[PDB]
DNA sequence: GGTCGTCTGGCGTGCGCGCCGTTACACCAT
RNA sequence: GCGGCGCGC
DNA sequence: ATGGTGTAAACGCCAGACGACC
């Protein structure tokens, strides 16, 4: 019942219980970000992508496909790719360029990154509601979701494991967000941890 | 670069904040750094040298000289000035002073020039002069023995020492004005003023005072926590200096913690229920810290006492019981008797400005913790922050905001809180303002004010004003001072009636808004079941309509409440209003909420503080002004207007006695409230033993026909068109926009015969008003798109039909009758073409347009493309509208300057002049003399010669320069018409 | 002067000089259609889709991927894929759902048809201006295009080069041109003819 | 390297002040 | 700065 | 009294860029 709202595709529970690696994707209007996990709460890859040529008044599918192909080149292989879904709708007269930008990014990453769909028909990319992730960590107040930088600051500085290979990189990312905070980079870990705690590891 | 700008800003600020001994441990440590020693000797060594020269020191400037010598840069004869300045306040043994004087004489340096080049303070300059004269007393120079006096032809009579002159004085004694000045000083040292609101409160309760008490204890707890957090963060930031660089904490240590906690608790009360932009909050915090620092540094330096003494001396020229050895202009009297010096502060660049606002924003949210939920149970008793960060969408961009807590908003809404807040510069001054003596010196006591209003940037106007010799601007500065020295007071009966209507449901047809309790309601509710498919769509369409009306109502009531509360505050007081100008010369007041360039209600609450007896001919002008403000008749002579007022005497009496009880005759006029004020004044004047001895305070208004057109007919003389705008004498006034209408509508009386929908739906809608703006702008740049957009709005308020295609109208005047418009107005279009082609050819060569007004003010246009290239279209479409709007201002300033010499009270709106009822004829003669004085000189020849000298000097290429030369040298031939006929026209500014 | 406004992506002229087949795709709200040609103006395939579960309510990527893959699996292999480009404006407050649908389907088609893009960076899918083809056929009234059934009625039912085996099937398919307004989706063949007439 | 004639697109008469809100609205059955 | 409004010459 | 919460798809014109020019 709850998984009907948490995850949009309807997937049978047996293949969820044996998942190994998951990558979480959060879009923005000026950046994208993603993180990697390996069933031991061990972070190995967590990166961002700035300096786009999009959302500058031109909506052409050629530059979209070049930019997406460059981003998807560095993303490794995994059992599932979980995706962030927002509450914007078509009813807002304004905020439509943001919605148009989001739906194009989602569709192309859905058409790509699911390589063997034409043969066996197994889905491998799925959505997750952002309000449910905030309610799990009690980051919700006034029908809205707060930042969450203090939670991940506590983690980096038993909930999630952490190797020493990328610890200095993320603490540098924490220092960079101290000057100018960005939430696309912070929402990735919260979504991944919420997935291992709701859908898996009951 | 950025770091050099940051250090220059830091040192220039901290020398002003008396924190140079604290900040001396930054440049030393930075110069100790090897790779970072670049961009360090550029412009900050003289800054710390001047700061050391501000106060006394003992062998403290040796280190500065040693570091300069190690850097191997030129001291540029500024370090020696600091050494001479710090040589005082200490015993001098004259050791190797001859060597110092030889070093001054050698190395190509000479005296008598560093006194103005270094530009120290008056005290430092006096100390340096004393130290020089203690050894060599032969060298001494005077700045200037005679003051400079203007010599221009149009300003020769004003500054002439011959002739007998009369200058008005104020009505108040000296001690009263001294106490008023003290009151304003104490009001402005506090940066904000609290005003009681206007809304009617009822029924306080126990939970109300409980909310008030928990607010009080919450605010005390927040104040203690904020003080502790400020102390802890200052202690943390002090530690990083000796193993680091760029201390940001001295800028924080500038302000005392009480000031910081006051502004931070008073900025939280005005934060909206929804969030605010984080960058906007940082900008506001930095700007307010700068504004507080200016006043604090002005009050701690002893400048307040000197200003008070000079003001008390200068106030004898205005006092009613004091005399002067010789009368003079206020600016010349302040120039004599000594004068203070402008601060000339330079704002710091962005990296040091926004970072500290960010720091204070991070300080505020973290260290303020409300005791959990504020509901009736107190079981939790936890500490949670009041404010949280929320990632949101605003405009068309993702923006992070700073949002409050719902319990805080619920607590704030529970109380009444009839207190309102205001900035000090938004209210009128309670003392006479400072005279305009310079583009730097202003009008307010402590806050600096800019002379030229700029939307954003635009430093070219300031540079042009500072480049010209100072004697050229005197005729504009005097006019600004004269407009600033007018005393006002508040009418009481009108305010009482307005508040009475405001408290009880309002009256939207008189201009006062209505409360949200009487917002319109939908006729039918919503049904869940789909009874009719068409019902749901109309339900959505008519339930999405009331919200916009409610929001508009809320905005209107907010602005009216602000205005009325400020008007209520200034009861039983006298106040003043200063003035500024834009880049084309037109003048505006500084306080925005409450001045005379406003609506009817803002103009009906204002009266002259000083009164004049009506004299032989004072009541007739009052009745003429009353008929003018009614607006019933604008086409008849003055005799027929004054005849009308005698017929409505019973209506005047009934409106003056019982306004809201009997016959409401003053309703239905174009200006109801001003009409009522005039009716009360006239009735009081009539019910007297001697009407000619009655003291009146009501201003009288005289306006010009069409001032933009009126200048065209004399820049080049036209015997046709001059009669159109009454430049030439006649008995009944002549109307351009009324005569245009008759030809424009002649066709529709005789074309609805062919048959058109737009032609027969109108049926008499056309009038003067509907085509007034478009007919006005045809002489200026205009297109058919702008004409349609103009005509559509005028057709909107008229309610007869919603079939709004306005194309019949825009084409009918600018096109079908445009030849009739050329036939109606012709030969004015040759300059309109000539100037546009000249602007086009200047812009194609990559240059902006600049010129000089006949008085002497230089004028430039800022339109540039997105350093940057000139925008050709924007600088050829704006030159004709921006050229006439300097000459009209010149006319206004000349009329004011010659009106002041005869002892008159003069205040001016653009094109309309206001004065007492007894002083109308003098102003009417002065205006018609000064128009001929202004327009008898050749204007177009001087403009052409200045344009040729400024642009056609360079022989870069033969073709473009030659074409520019034969376009600028070609001037339209002026017609045969003489300008000695303005002096007898009755309706020129009437 | 034309090729900069005919084709949205940029490609070399020599590659356009040497072609062997094109697949022309035109989509709409209810269905799609496509046609195949073989460098001598000879038709080989001409099909259309029946119906969708799309554009009835919410927008979801799963149903889009299902329908797009199911349709594309029946396509033959060709050299260049050309798809239409409609010039709707972002400024107009209306026409948002159709614009969102068009952009989503364009992105999906570019993603799934441009095979072997990661290895070889050459574009294989192109966008053609609709008004340009309208001016070439001269059916434009200056603001909108008329019906294109006249050309396909005149050509079918010497240069058409229709193969003899496919006459009866094409005629049977065209005999049902009296409902659903499917004949407007017959502009794919017209666009293919225009491409062969402006690429050589 | 320098043109570059022409062909397609983006504002449209000039200047100066104030207020408000970032879709909630509506339904819900406890 | 974007959007909706309102006022003055 | 309260959160919960769902279900809502209107047109010219002139001046800088672009394929052809040299
Ligand atoms: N809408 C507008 N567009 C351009 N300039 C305008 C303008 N309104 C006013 N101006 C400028 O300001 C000057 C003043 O115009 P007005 O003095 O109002 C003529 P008026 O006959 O007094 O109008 P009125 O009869 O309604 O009072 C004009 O000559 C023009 O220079
Ligand atoms: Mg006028």
């Amino acid at each position: 019942r709850f998984l009907r709202k948490l995850l949009k595709p309807d997937i049978e529970r047996e293949r969820l219980k044996a998942v190994n690696s998951i990558i979480s994707i959060v879009f923005g209007t000026r950046r994208i970000a993603w993180a990697h996990l390996d069933r031991k709460l061990t972070v190995l890859d967590w990166q961002q992508s700035d300096r786009w040529s999009l959302m500058r008044g031109i909506y052409s599918s050629s530059v979209y496909l070049e930019e997406i192909s460059s981003i998807i080149s560095k993303m490794p292989k995994a059992d599932f790719y979980v995706l962030e879904k927002t509450g914007l709708s078509i009813q807002n007269s304004s905020l439509f360029p943001i919605l148009l930008h989001f739906h194009i990014m989602e569709a192309m990453l859905y058409a790509l990154l699911n390589k063997t769909f034409a043969q066996d028909g197994q889905h491998q990319v799925l959505s997750m509601n952002r309000n449910a992730v905030g309610k799990h960590f009690e980051l919700m107040i006034g029908d809205s979701r707060t930042s969450g930088k203090e939670l991940v600051k506590q983690f980096l500085f038993p909930r999630v494991f952490f190797p020493s290979d990328k610890i200095v990189h993320y603490r540098q990312m924490f220092l960079s967000t101290e000057l100018q905070r960005v939430e696309e980079l912070y929402d990735s870990l919260l979504q991944a941890i919420a997935f291992y705690e709701l859908a898996v590891f009951d | 670069s950025g770091q050099q700008q940051r250090l220059l800003a830091f040192f220039k600020c901290c020398l002003l904040t008396d924190q140079l001994p604290l900040a001396h441990h930054l440049l030393v440590v930075h110069h100790g750094q090897r790779q970072k020693r670049k961009l360090l000797t550029l412009d900050m060594y003289n800054a710390v040298m001047l700061g050391w020269a501000r106060q006394g020191a003992f062998k403290e400037l040796v280190y500065v000289l040693f570091m300069v010598k190690d850097a191997g840069l030129t001291p540029d004869l500024l370090s020696y000035a600091a050494a001479l300045q710090c040589m005082g306040r200490q015993d001098q043994d004259a050791g190797t002073i001859e060597r110092c004087l030889e070093q001054m004489s050698q190395e190509g340096l000479k005296l008598q020039a560093l006194f103005t080049a270094v530009l120290l303070s008056e005290e430092d300059r006096a100390t340096v002069l004393k130290a020089v004269h203690k050894v060599k007393p032969t060298f001494s120079l005077p700045p200037q023995l005679p003051p400079p006096v203007n010599t221009s032809k149009l300003l020769r009579d004003v500054y002439a020492k011959d002739g007998r002159v009369s200058y008005p004085k104020l009505h108040l004694p000296l001690k009263t004005l001294q106490c008023l000045f003290e009151k304003q000083l104490h009001m402005e040292l506090a940066s904000r003023v609290c005003v009681v609101s206007v809304e009617k409160p009822t029924l306080p309760s126990k939970e109300v005072k409980h909310a008030r008490k928990t607010l009080k204890t919450l605010r005390d707890q927040w104040e203690k926590a904020l003080c502790r957090a400020l102390r802890e963060t200052k202690n943390r930031l002090e530690r990083e200096v000796y193993e680091g660089r760029f201390s940001l904490y001295p800028f924080l240590c500038l302000l005392d913690e009480r000031e910081v906690v006051r502004m931070l608790l008073q900025v939280l009360q005005a934060l909206p229920a929804q969030g605010e932009s984080f960058t906007t909050l940082a900008r506001e915090l930095s700007a307010r810290t700068f504004s507080r620092h200016v006043v604090q540094r002005q009050r701690v330096s002893g400048q307040v006492q000197a200003l008070q003494n000079h003001y008390r001396k200068y106030l004898c020229l205005l006092a009613s019981d004091a005399e002067v050895p010789e009368p003079c202009l206020p600016r010349q009297y302040w120039e004599a008797l000594g004068a203070p010096e402008a601060l000339r502060e330079q704002p710091w660049p962005l990296p040091v400005q926004m970072e500290l606002g960010k720091l204070l924003a991070e300080m505020l949210v973290q260290a303020t913790q409300m005791p959990c939920s504020l509901d009736k149970p107190h079981r939790s008793s936890r500490l949670v922050p009041v404010l949280y960060h929320v990632y949101s969408f605003r405009n068309v961009q993702q923006i992070g905001i700073l949002k409050p807590h719902p319990a805080y908003v619920q607590l704030l809404e529970k109380a009444a809180e009839p207190t309102l807040t205001f900035e000090a510069v938004d209210v009128p001054m309670l003392c006479p303002p400072l005279p305009w003596t310079s583009p730097h010196s202003g009008a307010f006591l402590l806050s600096p004010t800019k002379l030229m209003r700029t939307v954003e940037g635009a430093t070219q106007h300031q540079e042009l004003l500072e480049t010209c010799p100072p004697t050229a601007l005197h005729g504009a500065l005097d006019a600004l001072t004269q407009l600033g020295n007018c005393a006002w007071r508040v009418n009481g009966r009108v305010l009482d009636l307005v508040l009475q209507l405001f408290q009880a449901k309002g009256c939207p047809q008189l201009g006062v808004p209505a409360p949200p309790s009487e917002a319109p309601q939908p006729p039918e509710a919503h049904l869940p079941h789909s009874a009719a498919p068409a019902r749901k769509a109309e339900l959505r369409r008519e339930l999405a309509h009331c919200q916009k009306v409610a929001r508009e109502m809320h905005s209107l009531r907010a602005e009216a409440l602000y205005r009325l509360s400020l008007a209520q505050h200034l009861r039983d007081r006298v106040f003043w209003l200063p003035h500024n100008m834009d880049f084309r010369g037109r003048t505006y007041p500084c306080p925005p909420h409450f001045n005379h360039l406003g609506s009817d209600v803002a103009r009906a609450l204002l009266e002259f503080a000083q009164g004049r007896p009506l004299g032989p001919h004072g009541l007739d002008w009052l009745k003429i002004h009353l008929v003018n403000l009614t607006g019933l008749k604008k086409r008849e002579p003055l005799r027929k207007r004054l005849a009308f007022a005698e017929e409505v005497m019973d209506d005047i009496l009934d409106s003056a006695d019982q306004p809201l009880t009997g016959r409401k005759w003053w309703m239905g006029a174009e200006e109801p409230w001003q009409t009522l004020a005039c009716c009360m004044e006239v009735a009081n004047a009539v019910r007297a033993s001697d009407p000619a001895a009655y003291v009146s305070h009501l201003p009288v208004h005289q306006d010009g026909s069409c001032n933009g057109l009126q200048h065209y007919a004399a820049l080049g003389r036209d015997s046709v068109g001059a009669a159109s705008v009454n430049l030439e004498p006649s008995d009944v006034p002549q109307d351009v926009y009324s005569g245009v209408a008759a030809q424009v509508e002649v066709f529709r009386r005789q074309d609805a015969q062919r048959g058109m929908r737009v032609a027969q739906v109108l049926e008499g809608f056309i009038t003067r008003k509907v085509v007034k703006q478009t007919v006005m702008t045809v002489v200026y740049g205009v297109t058919r798109y702008g004409g349609r957009l103009q005509i559509e709005k005028r057709l909107r308020e008229l309610s007869d039909f919603p079939q709004e295609f306005v194309w019949e109208a825009s084409h009918y005047l600018v096109r079908q009758v445009f030849k009739s418009l050329q036939e109606m107005f012709s030969g004015t279009r040759a300059i309109q073409h000539w100037l546009t082609e000249s602007a086009r050819l200047i812009s194609h060569m990559g240059s902006v347009v600049e010129w000089v007004t006949p008085l002497g003010v230089p004028v430039i246009q800022p339109y540039r493309l997105d350093s940057r290239k000139p925008n050709t279209r924007k600088q050829k479409n704006g030159f004709p509208p921006n050229f006439i709007h300097s000459l009209d201002s010149s006319h206004m300033m000349l009329t004011a300057l010659h009106c002041y010499r005869k002892g008159l009270t003069f205040v001016s709106v653009h094109d309309c002049y206001w004065t007492h009822a007894a002083d109308v004829s003098v102003m009417n003669q002065v205006c018609r003399e000064q128009f001929v004085r202004l327009h008898s000189e050749p204007i177009l020849q001087d403009l052409s010669r200045f344009l040729v000298k400024r642009f056609c000097s360079e022989p870069q290429k033969i073709l473009e320069a030659s074409q520019l030369k034969e376009t600028l040298q070609a001037v339209p031939k002026p017609g045969a018409f003489d300008l000695e006929q303005v002096k007898r026209s009755t309706y020129f500014f009437s």
